[PDB]
């Protein structure tokens, strides 16, 4: 993929140059000095883009070119075999239930409420890993 | 030990009835294990119970206390109190031992009401077995008021308090007897000299003996009028298919026990239960905060704290309110045992049955049943009002008025739910026996079109598209994995790989042993 | 009793059948033990919002299951 | 002992006018609906609370009930002083105290 | 240097006179009078930070002496209980603990576990208000409150509560709120509630489990 | 068909978002260093670092120990896996019980969360990485238990590898935190 590359890669540019600005712009003319907490978040904001847009040039330069990136193509190139879609499944409201007990737990403060609701998540969790992986019944 | 069994064979030659009961077929549901959870309860019950005995003095005498424990040296106490402190911290091991008495309890109560919620959802109550679940509700009402007069005996402030209310204040309020029973029970008014003793004898002697007797009748009923089980492959109203008790049935048995002791044994050592030293001996002047019977009599509680104070007033007269509390709590315990006969009465059916039902085959029943564990739940809640109030941030009357509110609007709201999602779960069966189990695989088919590769149960037609079966009462399989799609991990042990050869032959021999007994039990 | 089959599949293997009558008598005879709850005493009048709230609403849903069944646009 | 900033809001049911000595007003402690002591005595909403089901008794107007299943109020007990200086009772109740039965309050 | 309540009546008026006026004389639209308390209401209401309030407990804004300067302050315009103190004249902690348990905990039992509990933890009272746990009060805290009667709370005078009898009882509580439990981990210090919550959140899952595991499902 | 894989992105774009709450949390610290005048740490704090130094050696050699364990799972034998990721896990866990003691050792002479602001910040920043490793050693465990029961799959290999790289964000994320507590200060 040659254009999600270049998106990520024009954000980052644009990041990094707006970090490094404001922070020689605030180590002058402020009251302070640096001011330490936008200085951050912009900078790890950069790290973020760049982290994306580097994973998304290495896949690039290691593929062929695809369908989709493809013009010219038509509907007989994608004729095959996708993944593995999951049909239904009722985990998902189990784990949201555990995950709301823990934090109302948290809020009003209750350490069993807390314990319970870590105990609950982790076992929806599994349950959910599991789900298409469980064998037959060994009777 | 040849000469041993040969000399008990020529004394009493049994040699048939013991052939006869090693062969005897149980059906191997996991399902089936939760009355001898209540059974192995009760078995604790007993042991600790005669332990027990042996340490408790039930008299109602005052004394001083003048013991180990400090701070109640020197306060004035019954001798049944004092009994049950000197359990607690002056004999090696009793505090562990009254423990396990009261976790035990409460697992027997809870394991026979899931046993009759299995009892009641699955339909095997029907025309041979009436009389065994008339039996079992007779059970239920017996332990509930043996718990009850269990946990009054140490008697300290809570028990006394649950005791005078409960027991005194209804009792005598009742419309014309009343008085007369009250003072028939108590000897005279409420706080008198042989209450405790009473409660002792009937606590240790009778109750459980017409337990024992009923439980022994259960048994027998069962025994010899065989299992019910859930239709199958080669499931009949004629035959009973499972293991033989000979290898099998009794070691299952064992274990379980074992594993259910073991239980019991660590929740009775790690968490503590009625810590009657923080209490005080009772006293009529002074009163706690929390209140609350243990959880199988907190729905009678909840009805008495969210009932109206309705009073009638006549001539020279008086019906005050708690008498709704007892013709409500008299008509639950009649409509619980009379239930089979309304049932048969209500759709006409009168067959035989030995084959058990889902749930969700039959809506109706299913629906009543979510709404009566709704109204039990709404009623067991509505107890805890302190508790609730004070850990969650809610008004005291706001509780009182959602529960009063509740007890009429959650019970229908909960059948309409249960009815819609009984139809959902049957039309969900339909659809893949119609078509197969979808396998979750998609496909593009060159002209841009995106089918799911569903897997077929049965045979299939000639373009491709399987025939539909028919619905046989027996589940239906809804993920690939489930049927032997992914499988055969290796044989190592879980860091080192076996043979070539190892794997090849296991893998193989397994493959054919499952074929085998699928091909057996569908000829039959 | 009877109910047919494309309504609920499995209406031969189990009681599947409710009559509407049963729940329409319940429905008024619940309203009416809403109402009757204002006698006691509830010094303050925010409980009864609720009670005559409750009330209008199980009300409405009766009438509005027995007009649609008259005029046969249910079953 | 109510306050003697309010004492203006008392009520004095119909046979009890005189049974108070001034701010002293000493009613049972023996709830009028089951018998459980009903101790919890909130200073400034002069209220009685029943911690076994409940029930909200109104100090100010003779102990009528004000909440849950209780129907009847307290009774009250007359009171005054002696010769003394020392608090005695003036008599005795005009009514049974506790729970109710067939025969009468 | 006790003749200086300036610092005092400098808090006070940049923190108070919102709801109690400027000459302590409540509002007649939120706060009381302030005039026949003393210096044991004020160091109760403000060292457990119910005071200044937008009641609950929370985070104390006043130390550094100024607990006293309040204190002082206000004390200088009634004639309120004042807090024990000791030869040092610091607030007196450990000599506010008797020596008799059984008599405290009875006196306890009889006057205090009403509301609170049979060993001190919360209870709920009508429409919102509750009694709070006891656990994290001092000594000073204790007898301050069943001193000055806070809201809702009865007021027990030196009359009807001798001093020893308060003494007792701070040293039940006390002892109420640190001892173990001999028994296993207490399930909060309630009654059957949270066993009966254990009991079908743990015996009953593991024995069901166990069951689901030894035999086969159809 | 789907010649990029598709776990691999989620997995990408969730660490990065992750990335941005780590900088909250740094910029929560940065603040009140920058107000605390001379000793910023105060005096009853002094960290230990001679045992910061082999906890976090260990961790580096932890993260070596899940490259290797995907190189062997990229080419088909589970048990090569299983060895490199039970010895993930145990470097792991023992990374955890060090800081653990360091936190018992420290917060028994002084710094605590409700005494400072530099211990305010201090245990807010390491507290939530110690939550991340814990959630990771979670995830080991769950993916071996999923090994363990069916035929290994080109899908276990893509778990296997997202998991790695989770590692490998959490143990880099650990050598900033500790370059910004201990050497800078
Ligand atoms: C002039 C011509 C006009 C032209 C026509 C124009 C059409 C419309 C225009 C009319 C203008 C009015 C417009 C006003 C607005 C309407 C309001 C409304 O939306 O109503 C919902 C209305 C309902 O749809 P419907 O067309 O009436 O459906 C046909 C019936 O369901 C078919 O099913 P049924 O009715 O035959 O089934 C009967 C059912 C009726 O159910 C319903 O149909 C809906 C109502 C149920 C909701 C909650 C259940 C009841 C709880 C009451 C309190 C609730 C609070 O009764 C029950 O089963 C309920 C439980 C009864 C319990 C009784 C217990 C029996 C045991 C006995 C033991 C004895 C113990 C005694 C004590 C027990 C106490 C009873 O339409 C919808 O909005 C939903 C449509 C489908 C749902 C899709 C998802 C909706 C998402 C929500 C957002
Ligand atoms: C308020 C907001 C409302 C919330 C809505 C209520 C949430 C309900 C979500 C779960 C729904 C379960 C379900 O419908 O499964 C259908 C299930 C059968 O599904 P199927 O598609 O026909 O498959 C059967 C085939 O034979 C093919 O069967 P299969 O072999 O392919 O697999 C079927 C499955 C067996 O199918 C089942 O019956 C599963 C039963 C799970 C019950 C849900 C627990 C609650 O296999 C298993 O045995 C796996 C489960 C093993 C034990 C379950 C472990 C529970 C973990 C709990 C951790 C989370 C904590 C809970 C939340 C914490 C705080 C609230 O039948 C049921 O409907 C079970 C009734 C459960 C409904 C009552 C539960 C909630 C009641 C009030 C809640 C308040
Ligand atoms: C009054 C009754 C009838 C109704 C009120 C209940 C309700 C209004 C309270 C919470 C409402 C809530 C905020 C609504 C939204 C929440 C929703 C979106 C999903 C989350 C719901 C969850 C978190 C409800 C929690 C379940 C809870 C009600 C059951 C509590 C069980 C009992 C009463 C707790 C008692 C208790 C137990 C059980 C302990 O094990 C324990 C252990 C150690 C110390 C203390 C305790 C302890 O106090
Ligand atoms: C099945 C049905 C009851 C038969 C109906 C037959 C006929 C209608 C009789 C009429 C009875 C009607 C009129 C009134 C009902 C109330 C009355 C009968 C009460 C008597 C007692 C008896 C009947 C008990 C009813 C059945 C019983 C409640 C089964 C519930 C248990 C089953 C279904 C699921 C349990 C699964 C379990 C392992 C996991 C659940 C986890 C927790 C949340 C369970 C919930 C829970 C419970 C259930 C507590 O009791 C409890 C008590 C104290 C503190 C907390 C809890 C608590 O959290
Ligand atoms: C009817 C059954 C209800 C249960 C008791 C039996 C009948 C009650 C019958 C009854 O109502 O009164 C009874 C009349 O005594 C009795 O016969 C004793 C019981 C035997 C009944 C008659 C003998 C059976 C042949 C009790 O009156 P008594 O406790 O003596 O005096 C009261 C004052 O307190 C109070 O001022 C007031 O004047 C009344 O409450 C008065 O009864
Ligand atoms: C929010 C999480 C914030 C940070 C987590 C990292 C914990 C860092 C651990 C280090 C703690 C420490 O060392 O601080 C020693 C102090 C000495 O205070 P003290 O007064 O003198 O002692 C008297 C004690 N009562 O104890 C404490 O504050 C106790 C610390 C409390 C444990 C942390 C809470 C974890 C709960 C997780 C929330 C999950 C909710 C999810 C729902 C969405
Ligand atoms: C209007 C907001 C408000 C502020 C600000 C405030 N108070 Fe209060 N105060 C109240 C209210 C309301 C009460 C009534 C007690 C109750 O109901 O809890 C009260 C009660 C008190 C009491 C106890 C009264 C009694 O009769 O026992 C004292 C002492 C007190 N305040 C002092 C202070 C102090 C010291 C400050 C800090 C300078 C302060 N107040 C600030 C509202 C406030
Ligand atoms: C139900 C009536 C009631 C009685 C009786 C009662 N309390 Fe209280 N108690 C309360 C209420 C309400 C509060 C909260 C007052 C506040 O927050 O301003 C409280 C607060 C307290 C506090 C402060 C708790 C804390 O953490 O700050 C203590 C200590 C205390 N009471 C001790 C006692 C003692 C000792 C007794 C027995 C002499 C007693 N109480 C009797 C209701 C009561
Ligand atoms: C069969 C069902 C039984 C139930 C439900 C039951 C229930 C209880 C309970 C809950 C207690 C309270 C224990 C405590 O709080 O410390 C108790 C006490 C007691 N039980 Fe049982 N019990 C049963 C059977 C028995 C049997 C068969 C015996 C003797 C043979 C027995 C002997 C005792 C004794 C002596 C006490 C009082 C001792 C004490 O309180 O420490 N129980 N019972
Ligand atoms: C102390 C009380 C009880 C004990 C010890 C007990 C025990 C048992 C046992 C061990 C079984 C056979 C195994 C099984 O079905 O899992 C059984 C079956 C049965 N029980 Fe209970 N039970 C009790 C209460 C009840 C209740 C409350 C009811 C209602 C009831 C009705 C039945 C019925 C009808 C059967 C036959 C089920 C069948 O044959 O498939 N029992 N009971
Ligand atoms: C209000 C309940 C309650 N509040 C609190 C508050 C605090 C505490 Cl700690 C506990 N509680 C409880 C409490 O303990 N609830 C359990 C309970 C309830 C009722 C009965 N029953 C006795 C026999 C009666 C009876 C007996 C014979 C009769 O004669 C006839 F007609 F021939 F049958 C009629 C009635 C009925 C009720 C037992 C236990
Ligand atoms: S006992 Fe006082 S309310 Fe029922």
């Amino acid at each position: 993929m040659h254009i999600e590359a270049r998106l990520f890669e024009i954000l980052t540019a644009f990041f990094a140059l707006a970090a490094v600005v404001y922070a020689v712009l605030t180590a002058m003319f402020a009251t302070g000095g640096v001011e330490w907490a936008g200085t951050t978040a912009l900078v790890l904001t950069t790290g973020l883009t760049l982290i994306t847009g580097t994973f998304f040039r290495f896949v690039a330069r290691r593929l062929d070119t695809r369908p989709e990136d493809y013009e010219d193509a038509e509907i007989s190139d994608g004729a095959g075999e996708l993944g593995f879609f999951a049909p239904h499944s009722w985990w998902p409201i189990l784990i949201s239930l555990s995950f709301s007990t823990a934090a109302v737990g948290a809020a009003l403060w209750l350490p069993w409420l807390i314990a319970a609701g870590v105990a609950f998540v982790i076992t929806s969790v599994c349950g959910l890993v599991f789900e298409y992986y469980w064998g037959p019944e060994k009777h | 030990l040849a000469r041993q069994a040969e000399d008990i064979d020529t004394r009493y030659h049994p040699s048939a009835a013991l052939r006869r009961q090693l062969n005897k077929v149980f059906p191997t549901h996991w399902s089936f294990l939760l009355g001898e959870i209540a059974l192995y309860s009760f078995v604790v019950l007993l042991i600790t119970g005669v332990y027990l005995t042996l340490f408790f003095d039930p008299s109602m005498v005052d004394v001083t206390y003048n013991g180990v424990y400090q701070p109640l040296r020197g306060v004035e106490m019954s001798r049944a109190y004092q009994s049950a402190l000197d359990i607690s911290f002056e004999v090696r091991g009793g505090l562990f031992v009254r423990q396990i008495h009261h976790w035990a309890a409460l697992m027997f109560a809870a394991a026979i009401m899931v046993h009759l919620a299995r009892i009641f959802f699955t339909g095997a109550f029907r025309r041979p077995r009436e009389t065994n679940w008339v039996i079992g509700s007779l059970l239920l009402i017996l332990a509930m008021f043996e718990g009850y007069f269990g946990y009054s005996l140490p008697d300290d402030l809570l028990s006394g308090l649950g005791l005078r209310a409960a027991l005194s204040s209804i009792t005598l309020g009742m419309p014309v007897i009343g008085t007369w029973l009250h003072w028939a029970l108590f000897g005279g008014d409420f706080p008198g000299t042989i209450l405790i003793p009473r409660l002792y004898a009937l606590h240790i002697l009778l109750l459980p003996g017409i337990i024992l007797a009923l439980i022994g009748l259960h048994l027998a009923l069962v025994w010899f009028q065989k299992h019910t089980q859930f239709p199958g492959p080669g499931r009949t109203e004629h035959n009973v298919v499972g293991v033989r008790v000979m290898p099998v049935f009794a070691f299952k048995s064992g274990a379980f026990f074992a594993a259910i002791v073991g239980v019991l044994g660590l929740m009775g050592g790690l968490l503590q239960i009625n810590p009657i030293w923080n209490l005080g001996p009772y006293k009529p002047s002074q009163v706690s905060a929390g209140s609350q019977p243990d959880f199988y009599m907190m729905w009678t509680e909840g009805l008495a704290r969210i009932w109206p104070p309705w009073e009638f007033y006549f001539w020279h007269h008086t019906i005050p309110a708690p008498v709704w509390v007892a013709v409500i709590m008299g008509l639950v315990f009649v409509l619980l045992p009379a239930y089979p006969f309304l049932e048969k009465r209500f759709t006409g059916d009168y067959a035989h049955h030995n084959l058990l039902q889902r749930p969700r085959d039959v809506p109706v029943r299913t629906a009543i049943g979510a709404m009566a564990i709704a109204f039990y739940m709404v009623l067991t809640l509505a107890a805890m009002n302190d508790i609730i109030a004070l850990k969650f941030h809610i008004s005291l009357n706001a509780t009182t008025w959602i529960g009063r509110i509740g007890m009429v609007i959650l019970p229908p709201f909960v059948y309409f739910i249960t009815y819609r999602w009984c139809i959902g779960l049957q039309r969900s069966d339909r659809s893949v026996l119609e078509h197969g189990v979808e396998t979750g695989i998609i496909k593009r088919l060159p002209h841009g079109a995106y089918i799911e590769l569903h897997q077929p149960l049965g045979p299939v037609d000639e373009h491709g598209h399987p025939i539909p079966l028919q619905y046989q009462g027996a589940p239906l399989p809804k993920r690939m994995n489930k049927l032997g799609s992914a499988g055969s991990p290796g044989s190592g042990s879980f860091l080192f790989a076996d043979s070539a050869a190892e794997d090849a032959a296991l893998r193989e021999a397994g493959h054919a042993a499952e074929q085998r007994a699928l091909a057996a039990l569908r000829e039959h | 009793t009877g109910v047919d089959v494309e309504d609920v599949p499995s209406a031969e293997w189990g009681w599947s059948h409710m009559p509407i009558g049963v729940m329409h008598i319940g429905g008024l005879l619940s309203a009416a033990f809403l109402l009757v709850m204002m006698r006691g005493n509830h010094v303050g009048h925010v409980e009864d919002w609720f009670l005559i709230g409750f009330a209008a609403v199980i009300v409405a849903l009766v009438g509005r299951n027995w007009w649609l069944r008259r005029r046969g646009w249910i079953r | 002992r109510i306050k003697p900033s309010d004492l203006g809001r008392v009520v004095k049911r119909k046979g009890q006018e005189s049974f108070n000595f001034g701010e002293f007003f000493a009613f049972t402690k023996v709830c009028s609906h089951l018998g459980c002591p009903s101790s919890l005595y909130e200073q400034q909403s002069y209220r009685i609370l029943c911690p076994c089901h409940q029930s909200q008794f109104d100090a100010l107007h003779f102990a009528k009930p004000i909440f849950g299943p209780a129907a009847r109020a307290l009774a009250q007990l007359p009171i005054t002083i002696d010769t003394d200086g020392y608090l005695v009772a003036n008599g005795d109740f005009v009514e049974p105290v506790g729970p109710a039965f067939w025969e009468r309050t | 240097s006790s003749a200086l309540l300036r610092t005092g009546k400098q808090l006070f008026d940049t923190s108070c006179v919102s709801c109690h006026g400027a000459n302590l004389q409540g509002v007649p639209d939120h706060g009381p009078s302030l005039i026949g308390v003393g210096e044991a209401a004020v160091y109760f209401q403000v060292s457990t930070g119910r005071m200044p309030a937008m009641a609950p407990r929370k985070d104390p804004i006043f130390d550094e002496a100024q607990i006293d300067a309040i204190g002082a302050y206000v004390q200088a315009n009634g004639g309120g209980p004042t807090v024990v103190r000791n030869p040092d004249g610091s607030i007196a902690t450990q000599s506010l603990r008797g020596n008799d348990l059984g008599r405290g905990g009875d006196l306890f039992r009889l006057n205090c576990a009403s509301c609170h509990n049979f060993t001190g933890k919360g209870g709920a009272l009508s429409s919102g208000k509750y009694a709070p746990d006891l656990a994290p009060a001092n000594e000073q805290q204790i007898l301050t409150a069943m001193l000055t009667g806070p809201q809702n709370m009865p007021k027990f005078s030196n009359r009807q509560l001798s001093f020893e009898a308060k003494k007792d009882i701070i040293a039940y509580v006390k002892v109420a709120t640190e001892a173990r439990q001999p028994g296993g981990y207490l399930l909060g210090g309630f009654g059957p509630a949270p066993e009966g919550m254990a009991m079908w959140i743990i015996g009953m899952v593991a024995a069901i489990g166990l069951a689901l595991w030894i035999g086969a499902r159809s | 068909l789907n010649r990029p894989n598709m776990v691999s992105v989620g997995t990408i774009v969730w660490l990065s978002s992750e990335l941005m709450f780590f900088a909250g949390l740094f910029a929560m610290y940065f603040t009140a260093r920058a107000q605390a005048g001379g000793a910023w740490p105060p005096e009853p704090t002094e960290l230990n670092l001679a045992l910061a130094v082999p906890v976090t050696l260990v961790l580096i050699a932890s993260s070596f120990t899940c490259q290797m364990g995907v190189f062997a799972a990229e080419r088909g034998d589970v048990f090569g896996l299983r060895r490199w990721y039970v010895i993930t896990f145990l470097m792991g866990l023992f990374f955890v019980l060090g800081q653990g003691y360091e936190y018992i050792h420290l917060v028994e002479h002084g710094t605590t969360i409700p005494g400072s602001a530099y211990g305010s910040v201090f245990y807010l920043a390491t507290g939530f990485h110690g939550l991340h490793v814990i959630g990771g050693l979670v995830a080991f465990v769950l993916l071996l238990a999923r090994t363990k029961m069916s035929k290994f799959t080109p899908a276990q290999a893509t778990a296997a590898i997202v998991v790695s790289y989770y590692w490998h964000f959490v143990d880099i994320v650990w050598i900033a935190l500790f370059a910004t507590i201990y050497f800078v200060r």
